């Protein structure tokens, strides 16, 4: 029992972890397809520039 | 009381296996989601 709840602490800190890393990794993607969405924009205006 | 307490024991032992695997599974399953849209990232930096 006592090695199954280490084991068992360990694991849930590892879920924690990887939740976290989940929410940090969709903020990141709103940024950077925020930014992606504006240099296309700006990629089909120098298009009609060209 | 002593049978009683050995059997008490052998539960508390299996509930902590049942919760170990639970957290486990959960662990791999949102690991597995991590690499595909890490997947996603290194495809959308081709992209951009």
């Amino acid at each position: 029992i006592e090695d199954k709840s280490v084991e068992l602490e360990n694991l849930l800190n590892e879920i924690a972890r990887v939740k976290i890393d989940q929410l940090n990794t969709l903020s990141q993607i709103e940024v950077l397809e925020n930014k992606r969405r504006e240099v296309i924009k700006e990629r089909e205006e120098k298009e009609i520039t060209v | 009381y002593a049978e009683e307490k050995y059997r008490k024991n052998e539960k508390e032992k299996k509930e902590l296996e049942k919760e170990i695997r639970t957290q486990k599974e959960n662990l791999f399953k949102h690991t597995q989601e991590l690499f595909k849209h890490r997947e996603r990232e290194a495809n959308l930096y081709g992209e951009i």
